[PDB]
């Protein structure tokens, strides 16, 4: 609200602010398309599929043991373990949701800064797509690719038995089939191995989703900013709106106050350009996660590390607040010997 | 995070300690001071302020006497070994008052009652820290004080710890300070320490009571 | 300056110069906000040309839904219109299947395809369309015992 | 609103932002410390004498009631000037520290008693801060106290070592040297007593006159009061807008009692963005929080205009019992009050959506409303029909659990070829400047 | 240094430029996050093994 942001709860700042008028609406016009830009981000990443596939209750796949990325149905939230380690990592700000007053006034107006912001109108609007139903498109996705393969990126679901999609991806990197089928439960045990790490690594440190927890700290920190920004006097008497309309006659009032109104409006104008840049580098990066979504879970890729460092079997997709979590599957060659050769 | 006159961290105040030892020596009074006693039964009863002391221009008086206060400013002529004399109260009471033989133009007065109250209770050799700020800034004399109950270091002095001083008192003297002395009784054992404020900006920590319990002195070294 | 002197007609103007030079500002930014997301299209776009007109793509949804056949360009203003062509499997049946064959104590392996069973008899078929084959040294290799 | 906000007669199927909701307060308050006296001005007005300016004479006002228009009216001294507020709201304000400035000066140096400005006067005997806040008054005295043979009991220093600080006094009688030499005892060469006096007789020109002078030194808005102007304290109020003031602070907000425990010294509490968010009332002694009057976004939810008129309205992040209590008994932002009467209101997650009808069956997203809510224009007829703005939780896709097992395959015996078309921009228009 | 630039080799300047105070911040903390991304499309680009 550009009107209680520059003019803060003041009837006639506001009626000096409409000689600009335009202004703020370019402001507004400029903040609902980087909102609409979000959901649309989210619907090119994981919306990928027009059908939401279930897996079957006999949760056996050739040995490879997917109970950690698959939906747990004890769970009121329908995530996965490792999705529900991945909303702990990041701790988030304001999902948007609705605050009854109570919550804002009394003892949390001391110390919570949401309810802070709200008071000064900068509001953060809710996603349309819940992490429930990014959870729903995600446990799709997986019990698409578990079940079935690359097959329903390309049309309907065709089931294949899960040993004999590896040995379709093992042709894929250009290892012999057989060798998949010769050592099935070596294969298996030290995918179920890496699994394990994946969990573990994931419980241990902290130092390991910072890629989503800097866009959450930007966002808080560009409101924080904006926030302490009505402190600034641009040259005014004062930072306090009312204690120049108390003190002033409406002849220089309207010199004191028109500063506070031009530096205010030069804080918004350059939150705005902010945000912009940002909502263009965040594309950049949806744009890239749609693109793995189909080249790394809808399919397997010959683009060497484009699907993790090694040769690309198959990915798994779990969700994370405000992001995605790729689990990359890869062959790589490990015991080597010399053989001369011609 | 504020500019102001502020004591600087670590700063090395200059220390006093009465025994038949007696310091009751004249200071600059230099932007303003941090003036601190760690005390008992009171000794130490007040203070001058001036740039001249010998009534060719006025002077400030601050005293906590047996029963009450004064606060004054005037052409006082003090005299140049200002004190009282108790002894413990062993055998006589405040007599003499050997602080100012003349107080000519004078043009602000105040009385009140006992400054300062000691600890209730009392414990083993438990005596009590006194602190006091003093600025003059632009006709005003403006007063800050804290005072702290706490155990007794014996090699050591002004203990280790944070707390803040709340505002006193402010006096629209009008006049320049320069200088300034202390005021105490004839044995005791007090000390007291002098620091002088500097222009510096702080970043100070409020908790939720909204009690200062924290701060950074933004100049005192890279980290800070 | 039809109701002002030079000397505080510069102050009404130095405002009107003041807002408006803002303005362009504003726009040179918008503008070079919305060039660099077009300019990003472009690429996209260059690379579409490159990978799905120039050539057969072998990436998954990169050139339409399905398996990516040929693509044909058309003009539009300011823009492109790519005409994917893909082939979609449309018709299956489920089969039963196996890993391998075993004959003779050797285990045996499609080169190429998947074996299926109608339920009686059984086949080598082609991964991606349904046309049988007997099962035969030509259509398989070996490798290992079927233990 | 929607029509005026995009500047269209035709709206577009959506939703869209307008003008954000706002309580109106519904009373005004005033608080004020309980001090009945009327303050002693005239004590200092029409009195005895006033100090020579070497010597100005200092009086602290506290404790009372000032109102500056019954002293005007009453009062020969015709003139004003003020620095830190406007003469027409010194009846509104009210005050912490107070000091009435008294002394002497001719008619023509009045003009140095303005901040920041300099000559003998200005530079050796009274200063004022650049920063000062009040007012200067002067009047004329001859009438009173210009005599024919002089009235020399008027002093001023002429001679000083530097420039005194502002709201200093200097008293001092030592003598002064513009000789270079040590000019000791009661003269020299070129070396003076300090204080010199006025010609004040009533044959004299204008400008050289007495005029008494009285400047007036308040400190205002952020500390404990002690004068305030004439205006009466209303009943206190809680859980309700209002346009309070209390001690000159005006705002519009909601009052409730606070256990933020201010500390005797303390008269208001502030926020990180330097507004005030409690303050201590003035006549009982309690910290009141400050809150801005309930508000927010409302965004319209619209078919297309040529399809139809009727619209629901979202108020973004509310609980929706504020909204029948946003009931226009009073005023609010959208006069529009006629959506209140509701009936089939929902709380959705993102707020309060009235005029959409919530129903259990799932849709592709037509409008997007928020937090897995969309709305759309449909014949609602599950069991005469007509269309409505519904409300529904999205559909994702079609359910289809897959028919797995452990050696079962699924091969195509046909195929589709289908053509699918994709647009990308390439270019935008040129623009020169 | 917004300070160096705006204030050039001014003592009064500098504090007129502090009742904007946090605008300088900004401009500071934004080149600071251009000049660590310029480091890591380097280690992107060419510390591929
Ligand atoms: C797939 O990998 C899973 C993770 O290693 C593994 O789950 C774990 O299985 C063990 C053995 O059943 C459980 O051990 C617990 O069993 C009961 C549970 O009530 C307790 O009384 C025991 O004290 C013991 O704690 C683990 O709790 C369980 N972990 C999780 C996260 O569920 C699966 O068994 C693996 N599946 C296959 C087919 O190997
Ligand atoms: C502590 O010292 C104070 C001064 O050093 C002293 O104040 C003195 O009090 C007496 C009695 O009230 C005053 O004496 C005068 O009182 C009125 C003045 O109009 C007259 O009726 C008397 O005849 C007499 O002139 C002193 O003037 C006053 N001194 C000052 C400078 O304030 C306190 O009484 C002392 N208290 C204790 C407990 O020792
Ligand atoms: C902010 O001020 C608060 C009010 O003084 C203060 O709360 C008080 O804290 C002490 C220490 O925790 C409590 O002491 C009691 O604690 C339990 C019962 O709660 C007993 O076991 C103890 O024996 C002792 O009696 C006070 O009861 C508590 N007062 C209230 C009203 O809750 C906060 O601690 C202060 N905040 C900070 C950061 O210091
Ligand atoms: C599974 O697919 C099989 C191959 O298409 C099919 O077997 C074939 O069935 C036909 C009859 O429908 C046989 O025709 C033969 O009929 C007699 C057999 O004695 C001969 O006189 C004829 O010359 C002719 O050979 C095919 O020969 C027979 N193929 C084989 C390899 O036996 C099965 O019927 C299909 N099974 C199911 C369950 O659908
Ligand atoms: C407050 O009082 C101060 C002392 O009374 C006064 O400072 C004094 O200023 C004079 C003139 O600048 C100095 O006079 C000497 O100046 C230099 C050495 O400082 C010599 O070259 C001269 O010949 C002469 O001796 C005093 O030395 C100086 N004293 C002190 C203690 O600073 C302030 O100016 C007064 N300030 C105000 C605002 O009134
Ligand atoms: C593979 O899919 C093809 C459709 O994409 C399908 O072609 C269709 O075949 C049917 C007959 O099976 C035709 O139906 C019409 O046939 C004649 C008129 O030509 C009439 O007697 C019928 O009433 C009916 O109208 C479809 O017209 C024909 N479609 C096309 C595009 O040719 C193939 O038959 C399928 N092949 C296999 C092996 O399944
Ligand atoms: C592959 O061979 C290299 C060196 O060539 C070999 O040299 C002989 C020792 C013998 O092994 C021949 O058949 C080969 O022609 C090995 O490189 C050496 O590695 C050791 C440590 O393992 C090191 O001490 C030597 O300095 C290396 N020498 C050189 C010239 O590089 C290499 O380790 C062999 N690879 C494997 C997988 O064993
Ligand atoms: C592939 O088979 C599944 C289920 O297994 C079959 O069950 C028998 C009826 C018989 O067909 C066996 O040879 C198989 O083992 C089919 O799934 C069923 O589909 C129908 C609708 O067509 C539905 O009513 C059932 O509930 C489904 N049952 C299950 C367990 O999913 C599937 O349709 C078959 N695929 C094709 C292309 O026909
Ligand atoms: C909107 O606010 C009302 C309060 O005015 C909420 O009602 C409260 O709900 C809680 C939890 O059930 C109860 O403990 C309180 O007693 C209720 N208070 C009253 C006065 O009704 C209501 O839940 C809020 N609605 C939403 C969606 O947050
Ligand atoms: C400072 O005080 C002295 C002494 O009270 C004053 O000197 C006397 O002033 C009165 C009134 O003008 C004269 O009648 C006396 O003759 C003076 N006595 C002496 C010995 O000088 C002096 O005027 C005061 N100064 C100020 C600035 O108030
Ligand atoms: C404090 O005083 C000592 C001399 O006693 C000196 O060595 C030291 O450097 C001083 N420190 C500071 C910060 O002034
Ligand atoms: C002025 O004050 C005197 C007392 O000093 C009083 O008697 C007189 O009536 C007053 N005159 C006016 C004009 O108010
Ligand atoms: C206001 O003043 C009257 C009398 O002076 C007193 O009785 C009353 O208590 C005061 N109001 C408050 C709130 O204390
Ligand atoms: C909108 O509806 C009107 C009839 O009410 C029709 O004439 C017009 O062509 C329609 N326009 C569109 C773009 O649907
Ligand atoms: C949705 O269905 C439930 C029964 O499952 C019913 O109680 C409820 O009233 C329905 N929802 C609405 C909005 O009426
Ligand atoms: C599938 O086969 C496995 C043996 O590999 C067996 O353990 C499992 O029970 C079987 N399940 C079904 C549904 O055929």
């Amino acid at each position: 609200d550009c009107t209680m942001y520059i003019c803060g709860d003041s009837t006639e700042c506001s009626n000096l602010l409409l000689q600009y008028g335009s202004f703020c609406t370019q402001l507004k016009r400029a903040l609902t398309g980087i909102a609409v830009e979000q959901d649309k981000n989210t619907q090119e990443v994981f919306a990928q599929v027009k059908q939401i596939y279930k897996t079957p209750p006999i949760k056996y796949f050739g040995g490879f043991n997917f109970s950690q990325i698959l939906p747990d149905p004890s769970k009121p939230s329908k995530r996965s373990f490792i999705e529900d380690l991945l909303f702990n990592k990041v701790t988030l700000a304001d999902a948007g949701f609705i605050k009854q007053y109570g919550d804002c006034l009394g003892d949390i107006a001391a110390r919570d800064l949401i309810c802070a912001q709200k008071f000064k109108g900068l509001t953060v609007l809710p996603p349309l797509l819940t992490d429930e139903m990014i959870a729903q498109y995600t446990s799709a996705l997986l019990a698409g690719t578990i079940t079935s393969g690359w097959t329903f990126g390309a049309g309907a679901a065709l089931q294949i038995p899960f040993a004999m999609q590896m040995a379709y991806r093992f042709n894929g990197i250009g290892v012999t089939q057989n060798v998949l089928y010769e050592n099935q439960k070596l294969i298996a045990n030290q995918f179920n191995s890496a699994i394990g790490k994946i969990q573990d690594s994931l419980s241990s440190t902290a130092s390991a989703l910072g890629k989503l927890q800097d866009v959450v700290n930007h966002n808080a920190q560009a409101l924080n900013t904006l926030v302490k920004q009505l402190s600034s006097k641009f040259g005014a008497i004062s930072s306090v709106l009312n204690d120049i309309f108390s003190r002033l006659d409406k002849v220089e009032a309207e010199v004191q106050i028109d500063r506070l109104i031009t530096g205010r409006l030069q804080s918004l104008q350059t939150y705005v350009t902010q945000q912009l840049i940002r909502a263009a580098e965040i594309r950049a990066s949806a744009n890239l996660a749609a693109t793995k979504m189909s080249e790394c879970v809808l399919g397997q890729s010959k683009r060497v590390d484009f699907c993790g460092k090694g040769y690309h079997l198959m990915s798994f997709p779990q969700s994370a607040p405000h992001g995605v979590v790729f689990l990359h599957v890869t062959y790589v060659p490990a015991q080597e010997k010399n053989f001369t050769t011609a | 995070s504020t500019q102001d006159l502020f004591l600087p961290f670590f700063s090395n105040v200059t220390w006093f300690h009465v025994i038949k030892r007696f310091d009751n020596p004249v200071l600059p009074f230099n932007d303003g001071v941090y003036f601190a006693s760690i005390e008992k039964s009171n000794i130490i009863r007040g203070w001058i302020f001036g740039t001249t002391l010998d009534s060719k221009t006025q002077s400030l008086l601050i005293v906590n006497n047996a029963t009450n206060v004064v606060i004054k400013v005037c052409e006082f002529q003090f005299c140049n070994d200002p004190f009282f004399d108790h002894k413990n109260n062993k055998s006589w009471m405040e007599s003499e008052f050997r602080v100012y033989s003349s107080a000519n133009n004078c043009t602000f007065e105040y009385v009140s009652q006992p400054f300062l109250m000691d600890l209730e209770g009392k414990q083993g050799n438990f005596k009590n820290l006194r602190e006091f700020v003093f600025k003059n800034i632009d006709g005003y004399f403006k007063i800050y004080s804290k005072h702290t109950p706490i155990i007794v270091r014996e090699p050591e002095d002004l203990p280790q710890g944070f707390s803040a001083l709340e505002p006193l008192v402010d006096l629209p003297i009008g006049i320049n300070i320069t200088r300034f002395q202390t005021l105490l009784a004839l044995a005791g054992a007090a000390a007291y320490y002098v620091g002088y404020l500097q222009p510096r900006t702080f970043l100070l920590k409020y908790n939720e009571n909204g009690t200062i319990t924290d701060a950074v002195d933004c100049a005192l070294d890279p980290l800070s | 300056f039809s109701r002002l002197d030079k000397v505080e007609a510069e102050v009404q103007i130095d405002r009107l110069i003041t807002g408006r030079l803002q303005s362009l500002q504003t726009y040179v930014t918008q503008q070079l906000i919305r060039a660099a997301e077009i300019r990003a299209s472009a690429n996209l776009a260059a690379t579409k040309m490159s990978e799905c007109v120039l050539g057969q793509s072998k990436r998954v949804d990169f050139c339409g839904k399905g398996y990516h056949l040929m693509s044909f360009p058309q003009s539009a203003p300011h823009g492109v219109v790519f005409l994917h062509v893909t082939y979609v499997p449309a018709q299956e049946k489920n089969f039963t299947t196996a890993p391998a064959i075993c004959h003779d104590g050797k285990a045996h392996f499609p080169r190429e395809g998947v074996f299926v069973s109608n339920g009686t008899h059984w086949f080598v078929t082609q991964r991606n369309f349904y046309e049988p084959q007997i099962i035969t040294t030509d259509n398989t290799f070996v490798s290992g015992n079927c233990d | 609103e929607t029509k005026c906000t995009l500047k269209s007669f035709t709206v577009e199927k959506g939703i869209y932002q307008t003008s954000n909701f706002r309580v109106q307060p519904t009373e005004s308050i005033v608080r004020f410390p309980n001090i009945t006296n009327l303050c002693p001005f005239d004590e200092v007005f029409n009195a005895t004498r006033f100090a020579s300016v070497y010597a100005w004479n200092r009086k602290r006002i506290s404790n009372c009631v000032a109102d500056y228009s019954v002293l005007y009216n009453l009062a020969p001294f015709f003139t004003f000037k003020c620095y830190g507020v406007s003469p027409t709201k010194l009846n509104d304000l009210c005050f912490t520290n107070v000091y009435a400035d008294s002394f002497v000066i001719r008619g023509d140096e009045v003009r140095q008693i303005a901040p920041g400005q300099t000559g003998n006067i200005a530079d050796y005997n009274y200063k004022l801060p650049d920063d000062f806040t009040g007012c200067v008054i002067a009047w004329n005295s001859n009438k009173l106290d210009s005599k024919v043979s002089g009235n020399y009991n008027y002093l001023y220093r002429l001679f000083r070592k530097s420039n005194l600080k502002p709201f200093e006094r200097d008293i001092s009688t030592e003598i002064y040297q513009a000789g270079n030499k040590p000019c000791n005892g009661v003269a020299g060469f070129n070396c003076y007593f300090p204080l010199r006096s006025y010609s004040f007789r009533p044959t004299y020109g204008v400008g050289h006159q007495p005029y008494r002078v009285v400047v007036l030194s308040f400190e205002l808005l952020h500390a404990p009061a002690t004068v305030c102007g004439p205006k009466k304290s209303t009943n206190l109020v809680k859980n309700k807008c209002v346009n309070f003031n209390f001690n000159g602070l005006k705002g519009t907000g909601v009052l409730t009692e606070s256990n933020k425990k201010f500390l005797p010294f303390q008269q208001f509490g502030r926020d990180i963005a330097d507004t005030t968010d409690a303050v201590r009332d003035p006549q009982t002694l309690e910290i009141l929080d400050i809150t801005p009057c309930s508000f927010g976004g409302v965004s319209v939810i619209t078919p297309g205009t040529n399809t139809s008129n009727q619209v629901a309205v979202l108020y973004q992040g509310v609980n929706c019992t504020e909204v029948p209590v946003a009931i226009h008994a009073d005023q609010l932002t959208p006069t529009w009050r006629v959506y209140s009467t509701g009936s089939n209101v929902f709380q959705t997650r993102a707020g309060c959506l009235i005029g959409a009808e919530y129903v259990n069956n799932s849709y592709e997203c037509d409008i997007p409303i928020g937090a897995g809510i969309c709305a759309s224009y449909q014949t609602q007829t599950k069991s005469v029909a007509s269309q409505s703005i519904i409300a529904y939780t999205m559909s994702l896709g079609a359910e289809n659990s897959v028919a797995y097992s452990n050696n079962s395959i699924a091969i195509p015996t046909n195929f589709t070829i289908s053509v699918t078309t994709e647009i990308l921009p390439v270019s935008m228009t040129k623009t020169s400047v």
